């Protein structure tokens, strides 16, 4: 259980959500309402519109 | 003579997308003739460009042999007299090249393509169907908003990339530690209850702070990142591979140190600490002291302290990938500093506030003790600082 | 005289303390490889305020 | 159905398994410090539920 807990980054998902949530509120200011948090990452990766 | 005119910002926005290496394809239910004319007015096609093989009606596209259809999608920028299906189909072909594709629309005839695309973008003044079928909505119907969202998207990902590597790099060192003591016969240098606190609070704040690192300037002057780009590979793998071993030996070391060279509980300087198990059983062996000296919360506090101190250092090393702190100072991200301070202040709290160290099985350490931790932790900065130097020189950059 | 000699011994330390401090106040100069900051020109500046 | 999908992730499961294993080893320890032994099981659980 020590190796398990030591290998798995328990807080990663909480850091991601917080980042994305705060990033979305920032985008809303830019007039871009995001209905899907996971999309923020994929957008910057867009090569074709 | 009348026409349905393009929005004012459109042409400019198309140019910016182009500068960022992003292509724009028009997919419309309107006729080919006006679809091309609008494409010329907004800069998708040149004023006198030949578009015979760059513009198709949905039927013309359908007639192309199954092979050439896919290629046409990489070459053509205008599709007209299209049905709802044609849009999702075109999007699908684009995705067949492993391209991250976005779709912008306002009609219910766009719903299928908005669903199929990785990023469906609906107009603020468009239909509800389009909106509910999208990942994003342009509250101001402005195409420039797309570009700004792309820039934000790129910036956010560069930061996520950092704290991801950060938190995950930490987990590497922790595993090494747990494995060292396991095969080195040494006693528990770090219990799970301690690790959880480090991977949730100690490193939690630092990670979050990294999410607010300053974005690069040429971010929108670079092409799109490959979707298959691994977060950690190559020199960064070995680099993090090394940083992990260090933290694994610095923790297991600062723990064994107290058990041998510390002026608080000396032990077998011949590494017989490995048999701490055979104490209560065969006491008269080579002991001569209480066997509860191994379950002492002093050495573990030494291990954790090193871990925590190292991480805070690796947090400043996460501000940049291959840039020395001399180039990009630690104060570039004020939130990171306030972050490290909040973690350390919470470390002293988990040691002094009695109701805590008893739970985490810890015990505060004196000045001389900390001066030790700062001699096995701080050097980690110079360590990685060197590895970076080797990349931006001996390597590509 | 002992008081004046003492002042002198302390003064020499303060000056040095400053000359070293000023050197730290300008460390970012190792991030600009332009010809406008050759070793000679910059050195003159420290030996100028020294 | 939404909840069940929150526990589909591999790591969340491994972390859950470690929780139960940690809970079993909890009932096997001296009574001098048992009040501060079931912390790991609960913490690792409070997170997964969070
Ligand atoms: C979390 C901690 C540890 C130690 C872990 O097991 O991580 C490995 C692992 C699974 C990967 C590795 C770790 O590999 C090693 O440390 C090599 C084996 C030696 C371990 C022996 C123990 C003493 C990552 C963590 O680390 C380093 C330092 O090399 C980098 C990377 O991960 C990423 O890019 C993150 C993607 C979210 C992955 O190679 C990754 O595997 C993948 O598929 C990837 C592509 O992902
Ligand atoms: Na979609």
């Amino acid at each position: 259980v020590a190796l398990a807990v030591a290998a798995i980054p328990e807080g990663l998902p909480a850091v991601i959500t917080t980042c994305l949530a705060l990033g979305t509120r920032r985008m809303a200011k830019k007039n871009a309402i995001v209905r899907s948090l996971p999309s923020v990452e994929t957008l910057g990766c867009t090569s074709v519109i | 003579g009348m026409l349905d005119p393009p929005r004012k910002e459109v042409m400019g926005s198309i140019q910016l997308c182009r500068d960022a290496g992003i292509r724009v394809i028009m997919i419309t239910g309107d006729n080919k003739g006006t679809a091309i004319a609008i494409c010329r007015r907004i800069g998708i096609f040149g004023e006198n460009e030949e578009v015979a093989d760059r513009a198709y009606t949905g039927r013309e596209f359908d007639d192309l042999p199954l092979a050439e259809q896919r290629e046409a999608c990489r070459r053509a920028c205008c599709f007209a007299r299209v049905e709802p299906s044609h849009k999702s189909k075109i999007v699908e072909y684009l995705q067949s090249y492993d391209e991250i594709t976005a779709m912008t629309g306002d009609g219910v005839n766009d719903a299928p393509a908005l669903k199929k695309a990785e990023i469906g973008i609906a107009m603020g003044s468009g239909t509800a169907v389009a909106k509910t079928a999208s990942e994003m909505v342009l509250a101001d119907d402005n195409f420039s908003t797309i570009v700004a969202a792309v820039e934000e998207g790129r910036a956010i990902y560069n930061n996520m990339k950092q704290f991801i590597r950060y938190l995950i790099s930490s987990n590497v060192g922790e595993v090494v530690c747990i494995f060292l003591t396991a095969a080195l016969g040494l006693p528990e240098a770090l219990i799970p209850v301690q690790l959880l606190w480090v991977n949730l609070v100690t490193d939690g704040l630092p990670a979050t702070a990294l999410g607010f690192n300053p974005p690069d300037l040429d971010i929108m002057d670079r092409p799109p990142r490959s979707p298959k780009e691994p977060l950690i590979s190559g020199w960064l793998f070995f680099r993090y591979m090394a940083i992990g071993g260090y933290v694994g030996a610095a923790t297991v070391g600062a723990a064994a140190w107290w058990f041998m060279y510390a002026e608080d509980g000396p032990g077998v300087t011949y590494h017989q600490l490995t048999h701490f198990m055979q104490c209560t059983e065969d006491h008269p062996h080579f002991e001569g002291l209480d066997c509860e000296i191994f379950e002492a919360p002093e050495p573990m506090t030494m291990a954790l302290s090193v871990l925590v101190t190292i991480e805070m250092c690796n947090a400043l090393n996460s501000l940049s990938e291959n840039q020395s702190l001399m180039r990009m100072p630690p104060w570039v991200n004020i939130w990171l500093l306030g972050s490290i301070c909040l973690s350390m202040s919470l470390h002293f709290l988990i040691l002094y506030v009695d109701p805590l160290p008893m739970i985490f099985k810890l015990k505060a350490l004196d000045l001389t003790q900390w001066l030790m931790v700062l001699k096995i932790s701080l050097p980690v900065i110079g360590l990685d600082e060197i590895l970076k130097f080797i990349a931006r020189n001996y390597l590509e950059g | 005289q002992q008081k004046l000699d003492e002042f002198g011994e302390q003064l020499s330390k303060v000056i040095s303390l400053i000359c070293v401090a000023v050197w730290l106040i300008n460390i970012g100069h190792f991030n600009d490889p332009v010809h406008g900051g050759s070793w000679i020109r910059g050195a003159i500046y420290y030996f100028k305020i020294a | 159905e939404l909840v069940i999908e929150q526990f589909e992730d591999l790591l969340v499961r491994i972390l859950l398994l470690a929780a139960c294993i940690s809970f079993v080893l909890a009932w096997f320890e001296e009574g001098e410090e048992t009040i501060t032994a079931f912390v790991e099981p609960f913490v690792i659980l409070l997170i997964l539920i969070a």
